[PDB]
């Protein structure tokens, strides 16, 4: 009964135990170069002027 | 959804005549109701409008007060009451609706008509074809140059075409610049330039025959052109 | 006004619609809320059937029933089975809380264990609503139903089995009111909040009499803040 | 017995605790130290809208980027235009209780959440001018928190009863049910490729669902208290939480763990909306400090706070261009900051 | 500041004199009196007010 | 046409006001009044506009009642500068400036009459009528003030500078031989309808309030009966003894009271008392109606952390 549920909860965790994992430093630079190359597009980080900035007033 | 009308008939000049748009179907008091004519053998002109609860009311220059429009909510009726016409209104008059919000569709659905029958600054819209015979396949293009920029400052070319089978009631097609209208196949494809502008149909067929009149919105009074009959 | 002739229309527009909610902003304002708490079994369904008027809503019922030209709003949170630290502050600014509490549940045990008697039960449950960080301005109707049950019980079964130091005797008037100051001694916060208690019956019509008189109390004193005395 | 089956998962719960570690060689700190500084970023309010009447419980942009609806809890879901304020429809919805709102990718339809657990679906561009209801969506036991849409006949919404649920809208009845959570989920967010999406539950622990099998993916177990908020990095990576520990955690999908946490020593309320911008450079954060902090994504040293709001900050939302961030707080009034 | 009286109560009628009194204070009925007051003194320190309706009193304030 | 040396009544009439022994004080407590009137004003001027969120009918009688207040205390030192040595100027300068004092005079006290009636209508027809003042609050105030306009035309009507023997100038307000006999028409029906009318209205709707307050049973019905209490025992302590005196010498100038020389200058050392008690209804206006409750307590203080 109760046991059932609990045993749904191991053979998920089989599941989880079976992806690959990339190393964190790879992680991180996939995460810093989609940072970096999207950076000139972004109108938060390079603030742009109020001529091409749709809201102005 | 309809838009049926009535009044008219035959009226002796100088007179009076009330003219009812029994408009049952949809919500009418978010629908800035307008009115449109159509000299039997001329093209479509402007005449009144309402705008959302009555509050805008504008006119045409020619039937600048001695027409008189009214919305009736509750009892879902529009009103044209006309004092002391001419000789020159006699026409067959549209009963059409419009919401105005980003993103809308104006002129959508164009009511039956109702004839009307008498004894006896503004800005331009050319349609340099008249008349032009094309066979079903051809891609057929339709010209339509105006006399102001109709390019506003926010994007918008407020140009609606439109459309006209013969007999029947008008219909939009290409509501402010390549926008298609809601029921309209993607054969119909504008592409303007601002004072320039042109009705692209890819590949046509003989239910598309009829007469084109494309009509400015930048400003009151608002006025179509002389349309272009498509023939075979 | 540097604006299209389409655009002069669209704010036409969003200032009939912005009429229409200034228009009924002033509306729902001027009617009362009223949360509508307990124990599910606790003759919570009864106070709701005194006076009604108004199958897929399993989680909020409303009832909006009114009274003296006044339209009341009882929501009972009876089918949220989840964690109330979640929902709750969406009724912060509430008029009145009616919490109820069946009078007869000082020994009838809990079903699920044989241990935390359903009055220390709802006292738990009050104690957690009362002192909640979202509800201090808020005052709290509190029900005590069921008290044509309750004296006749205690007749024939102590009291002292649910409160274990009583020390008195066993009539109803005495009693019952030992109850009633029971859950007023439960707020720590004292003049920012009145409880308006009440030992309503299972066939009487006084109740939504009460409701009223303890609404007008608490409409009064929301606005003695507005208009600076308080 | 039942203790012997368990000894098993705290094995295999000692097992992927132990691969996480087995891969963190270096964090993201040590390795995004030579980089530049994003300096102070201040952003003015540049529209305000105030239309509504009570607290504004969510919002959701348009993906033309210009539109944006927003639903208070006076039972009014009003569909503003934020290029020049004006409001598009004001649609009343049945239960006056609402707890999101979500706006399609297409631009026709608009769903409430609702206290009262069915996700209503309204349809916008319609014939005969109305915003009437396509489709209520009952089914669900517990309240709603965060229905995003997946396209138009597809729709995600986490629930309060622990079960995330992915319905259709020509049909009223559900396809999956995303069951495995213990604390009810508090919000969604779906990937930028509609494959995958995270749910933040109240246990602390975020899981990556598939749409179309069915199955967690993976969990991430890394806060104390509740998960309240959550949201994608913009290429479906990395998504970052918000929660009651006023930490937002940025963690990842291919590499399991969590890779920094931006936790500040002042601040000590929750967290209640949570929006990377475009690039993923600047995760907003809405603290309900009155606050609304502004985090660097790469390095966890903060920029120009969002002051301005005279109660909580309870939605965020980065426009689908990255232009605006608008925040709804819970006096009525939404900020279009920029 | 704004409080004008009219400086004069009563008024003596018993004639007298008017080569008793050395000066004369005439004030018309202007901006503040509503009948018209003559002030009288000699160099005693002595000085009264009339009133023009008697009849003795329209013969003395002009021997003087 | 006698000889008589009989010269003894002692008619002579009285008026000293040598040694300025009251003149001297007067310009230390009118600039005294003046510079608190203006900060301890202007903060009830902030605490409704730094927010622009409090829009209820006593978010909005507040301000209109710190801006009259405020705009009261804008002719303060000019009055001033009359009182200890006359008026200084023709006739554009009194007509303007005693105009601006008796459109606030009323407009002061009017709101005053509609607080009270707000207090009333927001408590005791706390579930009928408490729709009547949100919706027409803008057109009751417009009409309080432009009825206090319409009191104010008949001074700038009669009002020019006007010099007189042994007395300082200072403007005076009527033409002819009525001059005083109009003076007091002039006096009596406004300056009772200033005060009469707002004192019947405020102890015939504060005791309807104070009497559901007394029966209704929350936890701080202890203090906003001692607001009310204290309300109304302000404004009877700061324009019933000035509208008492008032009434004092127009039963004087009449018939009624007994005329001396000594009694007049006591009634001129009364009234000039008084209208110290009437500036100070605009020394703590805004302490007693605005800065009492908890809203403007949580309003001022609130300011004060963010600057
Ligand atoms: C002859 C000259 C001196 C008279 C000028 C009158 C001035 C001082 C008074 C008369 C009427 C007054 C207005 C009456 C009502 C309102 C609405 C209120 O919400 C804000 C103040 C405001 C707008 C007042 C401002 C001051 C005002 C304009």
């Amino acid at each position: 009964a109760s046991i059932a549920q609990a045993r749904k909860l191991v053979e998920q965790l089989k599941m989880e135990a079976n992806i690959d994992r990339i190393k964190v430093s790879k992680a991180a630079a996939d995460l810093m170069a989609y940072c970096e190359a999207h950076a000139k597009e972004d109108p938060l980080l390079t603030p742009v002027p109020a001529s091409e900035n749709p809201f102005r007033e | 959804v309809q838009l049926v009308e009535s009044g008219g008939g035959l009226v002796q000049p100088g007179g009076s005549r009330k003219l009812s748009c029994s408009a049952s179907g949809f919500a009418f008091s978010s629908f800035g109701m307008h009115w449109v004519r159509q000299a039997p053998e001329k093209g479509l002109e402007w005449v009144a409008y309402i705008s959302s609860g009555s509050g805008t009311i504008y006119y045409a220059d020619t039937v600048k007060g001695r027409f008189t429009i009214s919305r009736d909510d509750p009892k879902n009726t529009l009103f044209l009451q006309m004092t002391s016409l001419r000789s020159e209104d006699t026409a067959m008059y549209y009963c059409v609706r419009s919401i105005y919000y980003y993103g809308s569709s104006p002129f959508d659905f164009w009511g039956q008509g109702t004839t009307l029958t008498v004894s006896s600054s503004d800005i331009v819209m050319t349609q340099a074809t008249s008349s032009v015979p094309v066979t079903p396949g051809e891609s057929v293009s339709i010209s339509c140059r105006s006399s102001k920029s109709l390019l506003h400052s926010n994007g918008n070319t407020y140009l609606y075409w439109f459309l006209q089978r013969p007999g029947q009631s008008p219909q939009l097609l290409i509501y402010r610049m390549s926008n298609l209208a809601s029921g309209v196949p993607d054969r119909f494809s504008g592409s303007g330039s601002g004072t320039a502008f042109t009705l692209t149909i890819s590949r046509l067929e003989a239910e598309d025959v009829g007469v084109y009149y494309c009509m400015q919105h930048l400003e009151y009074p608002l006025t179509f052109g002389a349309g272009t009959k498509l023939e075979l | 006004c540097t604006l299209s002739a389409e655009d002069k229309a669209a704010v036409e527009r969003s200032k009939m619609i912005d009429r229409n909610l200034r228009e009924d902003g002033e509306k729902a304002a001027r009617e009362v809320k009223l949360l509508l708490l307990g124990a599910g079994e606790s003759g919570k369904s009864t106070i709701v059937k005194q006076m009604k008027i108004i199958v897929k809503t399993t989680g909020i019922v409303e009832t909006h029933f009114t009274f003296k030209d006044l339209h009341f709003k009882m929501f009972d949170v009876g089918g949220q089975r989840s964690e109330r630290k979640k929902w709750i502050h969406c009724f912060e600014g509430v008029t009145a809380i009616i919490f109820c509490v069946a009078l007869s549940d000082y020994d009838l045990v809990l079903a699920e264990d044989e241990e935390m008697n359903r009055m220390h039960e709802s006292m738990k449950l009050f104690d957690s609503i009362c002192n909640n960080k979202w509800f201090t301005d808020t005052s709290i109707i509190l029900f005590l139903n069921k008290k044509d049950l309750f004296e006749e019980k205690i007749k024939k079964s102590p009291l002292t089995i649910c409160y274990p130091e009583y020390a008195g005797s066993n009539t109803y008037e005495e009693a019952a009111a030992y109850i009633q100051c029971q859950f007023e001694d439960l707020n720590k916060r004292k003049d920012t909040k009145e409880i308006y208690t009440h030992f309503t019956c299972a066939t009487d019509t006084k109740n939504v009499q009460f409701v009223f008189d303890a609404v007008t109390d608490v409409i009064i004193k929301n606005n003695l803040k507005d208009c600076g005395l308080f | 017995e039942l203790d012997q089956l368990r000894q098993e998962a705290e094995q295999l719960k000692n097992q992927i605790r132990d691969a996480r570690k087995a891969c963190a060689d270096a964090t993201l700190s040590q390795i995004t130290n030579n980089i530049d500084p994003v300096g102070r970023i201040q952003m003015r309010t540049r529209r305000t809208l105030r239309g509504h009447l009570a607290k504004i419980y969510a919002m959701h942009w348009g993906t033309d980027s210009r539109l944006l609806v927003s639903a208070s809890q006076d039972g009014k879901l009003i569909i503003w235009d934020s290029y020049t304020t004006n409001k598009v429809h004001a649609i009343p919805l049945r239960s006056s209780w609402v707890m999101t709102c979500a706006y399609a990718p297409s631009g026709n339809y608009v769903a409430c959440g609702g206290l009262d657990n069915i996700c209503s679906i309204y349809n916008l561009k319609t014939r005969e001018g109305n915003v009437r209801v396509s489709r209520e969506l009952a089914g669900h036991t517990g309240y709603l928190s965060c229905c995003r849409f997946l396209d138009d006949n597809q729709i995600v919404t986490s629930s309060g009863d622990t079960t995330c649920a992915l319905w259709d809208i020509e049909t009223g009845q559900q396809t999956t049910t995303f069951t495995g959570h213990t604390g009810d989920v508090m919000s969604l967010s779906l990937a930028p490729d509609t494959r995958l999406f995270v749910s933040g539950a109240c246990d602390a622990s975020a899981k990556l669902w598939d749409v179309r099998e069915g199955m967690c993916r993976q969990t991430f177990t890394g806060h104390e208290s509740d998960i309240n908020a959550i949201c994608f990095f913009p290429n479906g990576n990395a998504f970052a939480t918000g929660s009651d520990d006023a930490t937002c955690r940025l963690f990842d999908l291919r590499a399991d763990q969590e890779l920094m946490t931006y936790s500040h020593d002042n601040i000590i309320c929750g967290i209640t909306s949570v929006s990377f911008s475009k690039s993923g450079r600047l995760l907003l954060a809405g603290y309900d400090d009155f606050n609304c902090n502004v985090w660097d994504a790469l390095k966890a040293d903060r920029a120009g706070v969002l002051a301005g709001h005279d109660n909580r900050v309870s939605c965020l939302g980065v426009t689908d261009d990255g232009m605006a961030v608008a925040t709804g707080s819970w006096d009525s009034f939404l900020k279009i900051w920029n | 500041a704004k409080e004008l009286r009219c400086q004069c109560i009563k008024t003596y009628s018993k004639p007298f004199h008017p080569k008793f009194i050395k000066e004369l204070r005439v004030i018309e009925s202007g901006p503040h009196c509503a009948n018209t007051e003559i002030i009288v003194k000699l160099s005693d320190g002595r000085e009264l007010c009339l009133d023009p309706k008697e009849n003795w009193v329209q013969r003395v304030v002009e021997k003087f | 046409s006698s000889t008589l040396p009989p010269f003894l009544l002692d008619a002579a009439p009285c008026e000293p006001e040598s040694l300025e022994i009251n003149k001297y004080f007067v310009v230390i407590i009118y600039a005294l009044v003046f510079l608190l009137s203006l900060l301890g004003n202007s903060l009830v001027m902030l605490v409704i506009l730094y927010s622009r969120v409090g829009r209820s009918v006593t978010d909005v009688y507040l301000l209109n009642l710190a801006l009259a207040d405020l705009l009261f205390a804008l002719t303060l030192p000019i009055w001033a500068a009359s009182k200890v040595n006359g008026w200084i100027f023709g006739t554009f300068l009194c007509k303007v400036v005693s105009l601006l004092k008796e459109v606030n005079f009323y407009s002061g006290i009017l709101l005053l009459a509609c607080i009270s009636v707000d207090r009333y209508l927001a408590i005791v027809h706390a579930t009928r009528t408490l729709t009547q003042k949100r919706y027409l609050v803008k057109f009751i105030c417009l009409s309080i003030w432009g009825l206090s306009l319409l009191l104010a035309l008949p001074v700038l009507l009669f009002r020019r500078t006007v010099y007189s023997s042994n007395v300082s100038p200072a403007c005076y307000e009527d033409m002819g031989n009525n001059t005083a006999n109009w003076r007091m028409l002039l006096r009596i029906l406004p300056q009772s309808f200033g005060f009469i009318v707002p004192l019947l209205i405020m102890l015939f709707c504060y005791g309807f309030t104070l009497r559901t307050l007394f029966k209704a049973h929350m936890g701080q019905k202890h203090r906003a009966m001692r607001v009310i209490f204290a309300v109304v025992l302000i404004f009877l302590l700061c324009w019933l003894p000035y509208n008492l005196v008032l009434l004092a010498d127009t039963l004087m100038r009449t018939q009624v009271i007994q005329e001396t020389c000594e009694r007049r200058n006591h009634i001129d050392r009364a009234l000039d008392a008084t209208e110290i008690l009437g500036i100070l209804h605009s020394c703590l206006n805004p302490l007693i109606y605005a800065f009492i409750g908890q809203k403007f307590r949580h309003g001022l203080l609130k300011i004060l952390a963010i600057h």
